[PDB]
Parts: structure tokens; sequence; C-alpha cells
């Protein structure tokens, strides 16, 4: 007889329970749905204030135009260059904005620091020191800060990677640069790009800028002619600019990056624009041996795994090519059932890495 | 002893409100909710 509290309580528990769960989504979706109302409002900078309400505003979309204020405005804050929210058919401001543009993490890329620390792809150990102490230290000695510096040798090494370790060990934000989508086409779109990545950053700042390869909107170009060279010329200045001209690394730095270096312009590579032209050769037998049990043996290996004498035969090898020797070793490995690599896998390996080049 | 089976009882169409009335609740919104959408 007594089975009917449940059937009572068994609906009223989850009923009353069910209540809300059903009623939470309507206001949220009704916000929504309300929220369909709520409509867009167009964008930009005051270029300046032609009177207390005249404005000279380019559209962020387009170009100048003579506005006035709209309300809750403060003819007082309106100023050049502001950001602010501008109207469709009033063509006046519709609210008053903070300002920040572009892709940060895409045509800007940012990553803070970096993954790894000097010390793993360690062996660079000359430029790891080397480039820190030109780099990282200006910043906390106030006793020139440097103006610039540029990888060359081999990319990835550790080389590219040095710049995240390098971005690591600062703390400021690694903004990196791919080349051309500073200017594919988009037939303009140069200090815009490059000074966000510079503004941003000097707003960000600390801010490491990394370059990647500068060669396409870096170099002397060609027979210095126009394929729209005259774009990369610019792009190529548009650096300069910023370099030769008075904007300094405020606590924002750049890292160049080239794998040749005979491959950039002179006026690049010169003080003023670049106070370091940053080597990366290749390891010693030492530096192998120092890479090698470095970033190979993290991989895990026996100790029957052949320490030096894969290094006795690893020569003209690069930091990743230590890690291929390991990852080679490797195959051999997965070839041997290998989770510690054997010496079985690993000097096949080291002349088969020795092999194909040094 | 069957005093709050009735008493759990008149519970019920009240606690059915609750739900009843919410399926007034969940139309309202679940149309404008095609509504706008739609």
């Amino acid at each position: 007889k007594l089975l009917e509290h449940r059937r009572y309580d068994d609906q009223l528990k989850q009923r009353r329970q069910n209540i809300r769960d059903l009623e939470k989504l309507y206001d949220k979706t009704e916000n929504d749905i309300k929220a369909l109302q709520s409509i867009g409002q167009l964008i930009g900078e005051v270029m300046k204030e032609l009177s207390e309400e005249k404005y000279i505003v380019k559209a962020s979309s387009g170009p100048r135009y003579i506005v006035g204020v709209r309300n809750s405005v403060d003819r007082s804050k309106l100023k050049k260059g502001v950001r602010v929210t501008l109207d469709i058919t009033t063509l006046t401001i519709m609210r008053i904005l903070p300002r920040e543009t572009d892709p940060l993490v895409y045509n800007m890329t940012s990553f803070e620091q970096g993954e790894i620390t000097f010390d793993g792809i360690g062996g660079l150990t000359e430029q790891i020191r080397e480039l820190r102490e030109v780099i990282e230290l200006p910043l906390k000695n106030p006793e020139k800060p440097p103006k610039g510096v540029l990888l060359y040798g081999p990319p990835g090494t550790g080389k590219t990677l040095l710049a995240k370790a390098v971005a690591a060990t600062i703390g400021a934000n690694f903004i990196f640069s791919p080349a051309s989508g500073i200017v594919d086409k988009y037939i303009g779109e140069s200090a815009r790009i490059i000074r966000e990545m510079f503004a941003y950053a000097k707003e960000h700042e600390p801010c490491i800028i990394f370059m990647d390869e500068v060669d396409a909107i870096g170099g002397r170009r060609f027979s210095e002619g126009t394929s729209a060279d005259r774009e990369i010329q610019r792009t190529l200045m548009e650096l300069l600019t910023q370099m030769d001209g008075f904007d300094n690394l405020g606590q924002t730095k750049i890292i160049m990056a080239t794998n040749r270096p005979d491959t950039l312009d002179p006026a690049l590579l010169r003080p003023g624009r670049l106070d370091r032209k940053v080597e990366i050769p290749l390891p010693n037998e030492a530096g192998r041996l120092e890479i090698f049990k470095i970033h190979t043996a993290k991989v895990k290996k026996t100790g029957e795994f052949d320490f030096e004498a894969a290094v006795k035969m690893s020569d003209g090898f690069n930091g990743a090519d230590i890690r291929n020797c390991a990852t080679e070793a490797g195959f051999f490995a997965i070839r041997d059932d290998r989770d510690h690599i054997n010496p079985d896998d690993l000097m096949k390996a080291v002349r088969k890495v020795a092999e194909v080049k040094k | 002893m069957a005093t709050l089976e009735e008493l759990d009882a008149q519970t019920l169409p009240g606690d059915d409100e609750l739900d009843q009335e919410i399926l007034n609740l969940s139309t309202q919104e679940l149309q404008t909710r095609a509504k706008l959408l739609d």
C-alpha cells in the first residue's frame, strides 16, 4: 500500500527537479533569441577631433568621414587614433573603444616564451649563453640596447627551437613571423601588419619577435626591379624603418631568422637593425656527443646502446640529425621491437644517418 | 498509516503543475526558439 510515496515522490522529485533543467535553457536561448535584435555597429579610429562633436574618422572599413559625437560620449576622451564604434546610418560614434587588431596567434603568431629551455637543445651553448646575454639580460640591466639578432645555419637543429628556447628564457611573448603572409596579395598591408606586430608587442612588451627565414620579406632582392618586389622593399624597409628608425625594442625584442645569412640585405645586417649575426655551426664531435646524449639518450635506450662509437661515426650532424640518429635507430627499434634503443638499432642508423649526407 | 499517501498524493497535481506549467513555459520560448531561428 505504501508504494505510492515513491510514485508520488518519484514523479515529484524528478518533476520538481526537471523544473529548471528545461527552464534554464529557455532564458539562455531566449537571450540568444532576444540578442538577435541586437545589431552590429561599425568601427573606426578617430583620425582627429574637428570640433568637440566634429570628428575626422577614417572608417575602420574604409575612407574618412566627417562625423559627430553621439551620446555617453566623452568629447574629452575622444582623441586621435582612438578606436570607436561607429554608426551604420547616423554614421557617428556608436561607442568609444579599446583597440587591437590582427590574428595575434595567426597573422601575428602569439606564443608565450618557449616550449623547452635553452638547455634541452644544449650543445649550441656558445650561442645559448651568447644570445641570452645579448637578448634577455639587456632588459634587466639598464646599463645601446641590442638592435637585432639573426640566426643562420640549418633550421630547427634546435635552431628554430632556439627561438622558443630563447623565448622561454626571457618571459617575453614570443611572436613568430612567417614571411609572405605579411604581403600575400593583399596588394598592401605592410606596416599595419608589422606595426601591429610592433605595436601590439610594443604594448604587450615584453615580447619576442621572431621572423622566420626572412628572405621573401627580407633580402636585397634581385635586379631590385619590380616583381611586386616594390612590395618587398617596402616590407624589407618597414622593418628598416622600425629599426633604423627611432622605434626601439622597448621590452619587445626581435629575433631574425635565416638559414643562410648572405641572403639578406646588407643594410639589414647593419647595426641599428642587427647587432648580432647568429651562427649555428654544426655541433662538434663533442657538441654532437654533447647533443647526442642529450637529444638521443633521453629516448629510452640500453647501455648496450652504443654511446660514443655512434658519436665517432656521428659527424657533421645537427641537433635534429642527432635526433634523426635516434629516430633512425628507432626504425630499427620498432624493427627490433625496442622501447630502449639497442646498439643494433643505432649504428646502422648512424652510418645510414651519415649516409645520405655527411 | 495512509495519511502521507493522501498527503503525497495531493502533492502530485501541485507537483504536476510544475512540469505541466513549464510545458507551457516550454512552448512559449520553444516557439520563439524556432521562430527567430527559422
